[PDB]
DNA sequence: TTTCTAATGCGAGCATGCTCGCATTAGATTTTGTT
């Protein structure tokens, strides 16, 4: 059997790992250069098969090695003597069908893509299992399920409008058309190496039989047990069986065959390849990832087995939480459109603006932060300032406008370094204009020097250059496609050695040495996910496929069948040739192991570990230096860890020596601000310095998020009030209000109305209290020494001063808030006390008076009793104490009522 | 078939008591089993399941278990799995299915959505991917909005109200006629016209009817994006189950026994989603047992109505079986857990009683000291005993006022005190560094970095830095001048300019200039990364900082190698938010800040430890944990009764009126008879609506008491911090005093008589001033001249050589 | 630089007893839920 001049048909089968895939190669080599056909199952398999055969063979001719779908396409080619467009057709067909007045229970569902996708699935499954639409309508009449017959008539309507998964269905009748075309190929091909028969469709199975009526020889190969994806490998045809693994270890083969016992199920591993199976667990979702990283790193670095010979065959990548945690420990892992990619988008915007001929400001900034001419934020903050020195304006010009004018013509005021960061943009935006007669895109690409930079970035970020070049090459390919198919282009484009994590289904072509089957969770691997829907596709597919179930919709729409699920794991372990590892988790607080973990633990070689060891420097040093600084445990291992840290820091590995340790860093100065003196205290400053000097420092100096909008509106109202008649103020506020950043358009109007009412309240109060108080001055500055031996010399600005009716001086200050302060805290107000102190010491022109503290919002006021020398001395003492507190290092950080909004809160030690 | 007792003794467990006998022997039919607190739930569950599967009424694949919370569902699943597996030994392939309610509703939608116009592949929103969207639709809404409220504070009302429409199934179309009935009545002593207060209540109703368009805009915005929240999801499931009977027929065919575990904590959205499917009038062959406790309803009245909602399908109600014998101390269960009788339990294990102690102190500090002393002496007596380890814990009402308990216990005890993911100092530095990289005008981040442990600066250096930063500004009044300032463009003074152009090296301290230069080089290195994808940029920043090593370098040797779980969960969240409608290195920080504002940071890794630690957890949380002696410290006038934060339906514009609340548990404000008549009638309805708030605190207090595994140290303070008035002991304590003093079983301690209070302040000098130093000296001496560390180090160096 | 809502104790307004605006001050309750 299986020899030159042998019989027309022969059957080949054997357990996984056996030489079946490479067995068929030899009989092809010895045998015309043509007349041999190899049907593998996937074009990725074609690469390996053709490579093997050709490299085992100057005038040698490539044997025709192809796939079932490709062969059906070639059959249709001789008979001539995509999913996106498919979905478009189907959705428009349903939209049309919605016109006239399906069982009507689902009329609302027709507009939805959810129904279109399920209908796509139903038709695809029907075509793959080879049932005509008329036959399915007959099924819908026989079994009283209206949706089925409706879908059958829909399929009938679908096939009307035509005359990629129907190639086999077409070829099945294409062969029968001539009935002599069959003999043309039966006399042409003699060998027909059809292979991997467990993965063939029932329709494609018919084509194989048709091509194997009788001539020459044919071979069918494949394990008739890992059929999960239903084969019929039962006949009187001659059969060859293989029972030596050649890949898996007898320890591994033991476990796999023990699994297969509860399901030719017998086969033994290669004796030479000694290996093992290990079952492990973890105590959390992260412990599993880090221990997989641990095991992979140890296997790579102690056991010598490299990357590209390991893998993590998980159930199905929905999964993604594993590549990250597995890369963090330093394990390479293998594997979003051109519109999203930023390097492509930048040059795309250049092309867009070149085609348009006009550059909006809001699109010139967007290519200063791109990769064409790149500017970081604190260089945009240099461009802004430098440009606003070119043309000093009383209100500064908008940055977008300044930038676009600078680009189109260069102002050379500062231009120190910013000459080049604008020169690149000049070059690109001009050379793009240079042609104006595609080729222009290449010209723009060349004008900017980013190609040379990226190709000189082949070092270390070097990955980013590779990604960017991939994106730009894809863009160029799209451009070529459009040229062979520029305002029409911009909207045209709008629409190795590494551990390889991959799902089980795609992991059926692996020759790996170390398989780690992550995620054997209970709700995941034996799937309890219901298979049902609205069209009953799952219940129809098994009644259609044989008599897997009678015309009852009972067992199908419950869950995937375990017998159909254990085969997956059984075939998954078969890929590992040396070692396996089945990893599941079980944690008390949300997770359990599957019913398969316990069974696998029977044939395995050997308190789930809660924080597993890792092999990575940033982990190992953080473990070592964690024991040496221990209060008391590991008395001698402390010395061992000290020696190991010495060896580590002798070479590198940042974090080892106490120079790098954070808790060993030392303060820079430890020296007073003004050890020498006179220190100036604006009245507002004293009101924070009497509460939290740390807050004074860390906020008044640099720690403030910066200029909210309730702060500039308040000062704007202050300025409107200051100038010396309500009716004329409102029209000053109205004209300027529009250039204020508010989040909500409807909010802007409400705030404008409220602030107009605020001005009106101000004028009402003013004309009310002119009956006893007269305004000496408004917005009068305050400046002059008050207490001094350190002196303070308060300086600041006063909102409004007033002369009392009977020889005094009442100082006020307008606040634009809604929440007044209490009447006892407004008796001890630091600001007003400071103003009265400044008045009492002259420098305004003269006696202490009250402090009104008028709130414009809602007009309530909280007065302060005019000072006395009995109290004034205490206030001077307080001011002196505050001034002394400004000086020394180690500022106190007191807590107070205002400690709930201070911007420096993430750094104070009192918290 | 086997009887319950015979079946139980066939296994390795004790014979179930009489209470656990009736429910197990109950015939298949809709029944409810009121299970007391501590009465041994989630074991009777497995007993009933194994009874059914052994007598052969249903195979394991036909069982279904529903439970409100994920952890309790996991517990039930584990218990059921082990019981079923053990039964296989004494007289297989499939297993139970256990799911939390919302997961079951999700599965129901994904299996039968299209019968409704509901997409199957609808993303689900967290509480911070929603707010960041409901604040967009409110911002963009065109109109008037005569409301006088800040945006992002009407977003709160829109979310709260739209979170109740999708719970009582109202759909915003019938919530437009609710104010005419009251306005017409109010508009038609003294003849002043309607009182000022009355118009305020009407204003709220008009405001709600003005929000209605905002509520409707949000729903369409979510439909357009194929996006759905938890409330909308469960409401959709309820609508589907109510409208279509074939889904119920399918589900009753597939599942022959259903386990509604926590049925007293489920609202009107699920009460109808779960009766319509199975229990309405369906076959009596289905088991349908439900074990609720009506007294302990923290979260939020379906139990009093289960009968006549899940009947025998002939028009006859369902049975009711009880569970007592709470496996709890007599003193707590007897005379104390009867604090709330209001029903219009027994000492189970006949075990030794326990002391119960009350106390009225004269200061929050004093009461804190008293409770701390009691717990401390209890803990230390274990050490002399030989490690008894009482592992107590304190139940506190407010989420605050529990941090200082760590201060008062770390002196003698060792507490855990079970901070969001964005308050752990391992992550906050990463967020701050990201912020400083992305946008310079962030002083609250520049300080967190300049004064951080990695390189401390002095006041002199910060002042000099800010001096250079303000000198570099060089910017010279009018209203157009003011408004032109503070635009999205206009520039100001920001420290992140000095760090990049420090200037002359003389001004800074000689040590502090090198640090400035190094930070400048670091930031100029990183700011080149903003073009990179965001999940890679974050890890690059973490690598550049020392966070990965240092988060481990500060950890007890007890814990094995942990420390980086918070960082890895944060990078997971980053890797999830990213690749999702936009890279957005600067719209990530908007997400992080919005998450800080609402939902209080995020969910940390929740590390577990197994020491003899005193937990400081909150009473509202941790239901079902019954471990050791517990104490409730604060029972003063306004802390525990908490009846101040009450906003009824007539003032809060984001609360459903009783007339429309499909619960109708409260009174419906008849108002049919007719202003002084009405003005009095409202206040009575408000007072009735207030007693519900009190009735929601007995259940908190009853839950707290019924966790007293060993003894109690409940107490009540006086003269709380930072106030003016005594705030004497509230309700729940005076009555608790009386109920204590008429029995064997309480002790009264110090009972401070009710009387100027504290004004002492807290301080901490800024730049702070040892085991670390001695270890550093040891390492230095080692440089000068087990666990297998040598091989690991050799392997790492062999990697380095290459 | 900045605040929601409400409970409190007046304090004139008029059929000594309420009674109702009017101005002044205290606190900002807790989590459960998908793949
Ligand atoms: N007799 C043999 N002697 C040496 N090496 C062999 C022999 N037979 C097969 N191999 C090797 O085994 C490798 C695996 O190829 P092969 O076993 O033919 O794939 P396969 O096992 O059929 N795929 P599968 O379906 O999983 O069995 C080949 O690449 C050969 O190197
Ligand atoms: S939170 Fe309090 S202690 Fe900290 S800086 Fe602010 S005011 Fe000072
Ligand atoms: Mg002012």
């Amino acid at each position: 059997l299986l020899e030159p001049g042998s019989n027309g048909v022969v059957r080949l089968l054997g357990g996984p790992g056996t030489g079946k895939s490479s067995l068929l190669v030899d009989t092809a080599v010895q045998h015309d250069p043509e007349s041999v056909l190899l049907l593998t199952g996937s074009a990725r398999l074609r690469t390996a098969a053709r490579a093997a055969i050709t490299a085992r063979l100057g005038v040698v001719r490539e044997p025709l090695v192809r796939t079932v779908h490709s062969y059906a396409f070639a059959v249709l080619r001789l008979a001539a003597q995509t999913s996106a467009e498919q979905d478009g057709i189907i959705r428009e067909l349903l939209a049309g069908d919605l016109e006239d007045g399906w069982p009507e229970q689902l009329w609302p569902a027709l507009t939805t893509a959810g129904f279109a996708t399920e209908l796509r699935d139903l038709m695809a499954r029907c075509t793959e299992r080879g049932v005509d639409p008329i036959a399915l309508q007959r099924l819908g009449r026989t079994a009283k399920r209206p949706e089925w017959l409706a879908a059958g008539r829909f399929a009938q309507a679908y096939e009307q409008i035509m005359l990629a998964a129907e190639l086999v269905g077409a070829a099945l009748e294409a062969l029968g058309a001539d009935d002599e075309l069959l003999d043309t190929e039966r006399n042409r091909i003699k060998l027909l190496l059809v292979d991997d028969a467990q993965h063939l469709d029932p329709q494609a199975a018919r084509l194989v039989r048709a091509l194997a009526a009788g001539t020459g020889l044919t071979v069918i190969a494949g394990d008739p047990d890992q059929s999960v994806f239903v084969l019929l490998r039962d006949d009187t045809h001659p059969a060859i069986t293989l029972t030596q693994s050649y890949r898996c270890a007898p320890e591994i083969a033991s476990a796999i065959t023990g699994l297969g016992q509860r399901l030719t199920r017998h086969w033994t591993g290669n004796p030479q390849r000694e290996g093992t199976v290990t079952v492990r667990l973890a105590a959390s979702t992260h412990a599993e990832g880090t221990m997989i990283a641990d095991a992979l790193r140890r296997a790579h670095l102690v056991d010598g087995i490299p990357w590209s010979q390991m893998a993590v065959i998980v159930r199905s990548v929905p999964g993604t939480a594993l590549a990250r945690a597995l890369t963090a420990a330093g394990v390479p892992v293998q594997d979003v459109p051109v519109g999203r990619q930023p390097a492509a988008a930048a040059l795309l915007t250049v092309l867009d603006v070149t085609a348009t001929g006009h550059l909006d400001a809001d699109s010139a900034v967007a290519l200063l932060t791109g990769p064409i001419g790149r500017v970081d934020p604190v260089t945009l903050r240099q461009l802004r300032r430098a440009l606003r020195r070119a043309d000093g304006s009383q209100p500064p010009r908008d940055f977008g406008d300044l930038l676009v004018d600078a680009i189109e013509r260069e102002p050379k005021g500062l231009s120190a370094e910013h000459a080049r960061t604008l020169r690149r943009l000049r070059a690109v935006l001009t050379a793009a204009r240079r042609s104006d007669a595609r080729y222009t895109l290449w010209q723009a690409w060349h004008a900017s020097g980013l190609q040379r930079r990226w190709l000189a970035a082949s070092e270390r970020v070097g990955a980013q250059a590779d990604r960017d070049l991939d994106a730009v090459t894809t863009l160029f390919d799209v451009a070529d496609q459009y040229v062979n198919r520029l305002r029409g282009l911009v909207d045209h484009v709008t629409r190795a050695e590494a551990v390889a994590v991959l799902s089980v289904h795609g992991a059926l072509a692996g020759e790996w040495d170390f398989v780690v089957i992550a995620g054997v969770q209970e709700g995941l691997w034996p799937n309890m996910i219901p298979r049902g829907g609205v069209l009953g596709t799952q219940h129809l597919v098994d009644v259609l496929d044989g008599v897997a179930d009678m015309t009852d919709r009972t067992v199908s729409t419950r869950a995937p069948l375990v017998a159909e699920e254990r085969r997956l794991l059984m075939a998954a372990m078969g890929r590992a040739r040396t070692r396996v590892m089945i990893t599941a988790v079980d944690s008390d607080t949300g997770l359990l192991p599957s019913p398969f973990c316990a069974e696998i633990s029977a044939w395995a070689t050997e308190p789930p570990l809660v924080a597993p060891r890792v092999l990575a420097p940033s982990a190992l040093v953080g473990r070592l230096r964690a024991v040496v600084c221990a209060p008391a445990v590991d008395d001698d291992a402390r010395a061992c860890a000290a020696a190991q840290l010495a060896r580590l820091a002798a070479a590198g590995v940042p974090g080892a020596d106490p120079s790098q340790w954070h808790a060993m860093t030392s303060l820079t100065t430890e020296e007073p601000l003004w050890s020498e003196h006179v220190v100036t205290l604006s009245p507002s400053t004293l009101q924070m310095l009497t509460d939290c000097p740390l807050r004074w420092l860390l906020e008044r100096h640099g720690g403030d998020d910066g200029r909210d909008v309730r702060s500039t509106v308040g000062s704007l109202v202050h300025a409107l009030v200051s100038e010396p008649t309500e009716s004329q103020l409102v029209n000053e506020l109205e004209k300027v209000w529009d250039d204020l950043p508010y989040d909500a358009k409807w909010y802007s109007d409400n705030e404008l109305a409220r602030h107009r009412a605020m001005l009106e309240t101000f004028t009402r109060w003013r004309e009310d209290t002119r009956r006893q108080l007269t305004e000496v001055a408004t917005e009068i500055p305050v400046e002059g020494i008050v207490v001094e031996p350190p002196g303070v010399r308060v300086r600041g600005r006063l909102d409004r001063l007033e002369r009392d009716e009977a020889g005094r001086l009442v100082v006020v200050d307008l606040k634009t808030g809604k929440s007044p302060v209490t009447k006892d805290d407004a008796q001890n107000h630091a600001q007003l006390a400071m103003y009265q102190l400044a008045v009492a010491a002259g420098l305004l022109d003269d006696e202490p008076g009250g402090g009104k503290l008028v709130y414009l919002g809602k007009a309530t006021e909280r007065e302060q009793d005019p000072l006395t020398p009995d109290k004034r001395a205490e206030w001077l003492e307080t001011v002196g104490e505050a001034a002394a507190a400004t000086a020394g290092p180690r500022f106190v950080a007191r807590v107070n009522n205002g400690c709930a909004n201070c911007p420096v809160r993430s750094s104070c030690p009192a918290q | 078939r086997y009887s319950p007792v015979e079946l139980s003794a066939a296994l390795g467990l004790f014979p179930p008591t009489d209470e656990q006998a009736a429910v197990i022997a109950a015939p298949p039919g809709p029944l409810v089993v009121i299970a007391g607190a501590g009465a041994g739930k989630t074991e009777t569950m497995a007993a009933r399941v194994v009874w059914l599967v052994a007598n052969g009424f249903a195979t394991p694949s036909q069982v279904l278990g529903l439970t409100f919370t994920r952890k309790a569902a996991g517990q039930l699943l584990r218990r059921v799995r082990t019981r079923l597996a053990r039964l296989a030994g004494a007289g297989s392939d499939e297993s139970a299915t256990v799911s939390t309610y919302h997961a079951f509703a999700g599965t129901l939608l994904r299996e039968h959505g299209l019968l409704l116009p509901v997409e199957p592949d609808t993303r689900l929103l967290s509480e911070t991917e929603l707010w960041q969207l409901a604040y967009d639709v409110v911002c963009a809404h065109p109109g008037h909005l005569d409301t006088e409220k800040t945006p992002a504070a009407v977003t709160a009302m829109v979310l709260r109200l739209s979170g109740a429409l999708a719970e009582h199934l109202v759909d915003t179309d019938q919530l437009r006629d609710t104010h005419v009935e009251l306005e017409r009545l109010v508009h038609t002593q003294r003849d002043r016209g309607p009182s000022q207060w009355l118009l305020r209540m009407l204003a709220t109703q008009t405001e709600r009817t003005e929000l209605v368009p905002l509520i409707d805009a949000l729903h369409q915005r979510m439909r357009a994006e194929k996006v759905m929240d938890f409330g909308m999801q469960m409401a959709a499931a309820a609508r589907l189950a109510a409208r279509f009977p074939q889904v119920g027929e399918q589900l009753r065919q597939r599942f022959r026994v259903v386990l509604l575990d926590e049925y007293q904590d489920t609202g009107h959205a699920q009460r109808i989603a779960l009766s319509s499917l199975f229990g309405g009038g369906a076959d009596d062959g289905l088991a349908l047992t439900a074990v609720g406790d009506p007294i302990q309803s923290i979260y939020g009245t379906n139990l009093p109505r289960f009968t006549t909602d899940f009947p025998y399908s002939d028009g006859t109600p369902a049975p009711t079986l009880e569970l007592r014998t709470s496996w709890r101390n007599p003193p707590s269960t007897l005379h104390v857990a009867n604090a709330v009788s209001e029903e219009a339990l027994r000492p189970r294990p006949d075990a030794e009683p326990g002391t119960i102690r009350c106390a009225l102190l004269n200061n929050v500090a004093a009461e804190r000291d008293w409770v701390a002393d009691h717990l401390a002496r209890a803990y230390h007596g274990a050490i002399g005993r030989g490690e008894a380890a009482p592992t107590a814990a304190v139940l506190v009402r407010r989420n605050a006022d529990a941090a200082p308990m760590a201060e008062a216990l770390t002196a003698r005890g060792v507490p855990v005190e079970v901070a969001g993911l964005l308050a752990v100092p391992e992550v906050a530095d990463l967020v701050a560094m990201l912020r400083l990289i992305a946008d310079p005008t962030a002083g609250s981040a520049v300080m967190r970095i300049l004064t951080g442990p990695r390189w401390r600066f002095g006041a002199r250096d910060i002042a000099a830095l800010w001096r250079r930063a303000v000198e570099l500004d060089d910017r010279p009044l009018g209203t157009a001048d003011i408004v032109a300032q503070a635009a999205p463009d206009a520039d100001t003074a920001c420290v992140a300019d000095a760090i990049c152009d420090p200037g002359d090296a003389e001004r800074y301290s000689p040590a502090g200039y090198e640090r400035i230069v190094a930070l400048g080089r670091e930031l100029t290195m990183l700011r080149a990364h903003l073009g990179h994808p965001l999940p890679e940029l974050v890890a690059e920043v973490r690598r550049v900082l020392g966070l990965d090593a240092e988060a481990r370098a500060a950890r007890p040797v007890a814990a094995g190698w942990a420390g980086t779980e918070n960082l890895d969960r944060f990078s997971d969240l980053v890797s999830d938010f990213a690749g999702h409608a936009g890279a957005s290195v600067s719209a990530l920080l908007a997400y992080l800040d919005a998450a800080v504002e609402v939902e209080n940071g995020l969910a940390p890794a929740e590390l577990t430890v197994s020491h003899d630690r005193v937990q400081i957890l909150t009473v509202h949380a941790a239901k079902g944990l019954e471990w050791q002696v517990v104490a409730v410290p604060h029972l003063s006038a306004r802390v525990f009764p908490s009846t101040t934060q009450a906003r009824t339906w007539l003032t809060d514009a984001s609360d459903l009126p009783p007339l429309l609340r499909g619960d109708r548990a409260t009174e419906s404000e008849i108002g049919v008879p007719v202003r002084k008549i009405l003005s009095d009638k409202i206040s009575d309805h408000k007072k009735s609506l207030d007693q519900r708030r009190v009735d929601e605190e007995r259940r908190l207090l009853y839950v707290a008491i019924t966790r007293a595994e060993d003894t109690l140290l409940l107490s009540g303070h006086h003269w709380g911090a930072t106030e003016s008035k005594p705030r004497g002991p509230s309700e729940f304590l005076c009555e608790l005093k009386t109920i204590l003093e008429e029995a064997t079983c309480g002790e009264i301690e110090h009972w401070a008589p009710d009387p100027p209070l504290r004004d002492q302040v807290v301080e901490a000098l800024w730049p702070p001033v040892d085991h670390v130093h001695r270890g550093a000296q040891l390492v230095a001496a080692a440089m000068a001249g087990q666990e297998g560390w040598a091989a690991d180090v050799d392997a790492l160096l062999a990697e380095r050589e290459r």
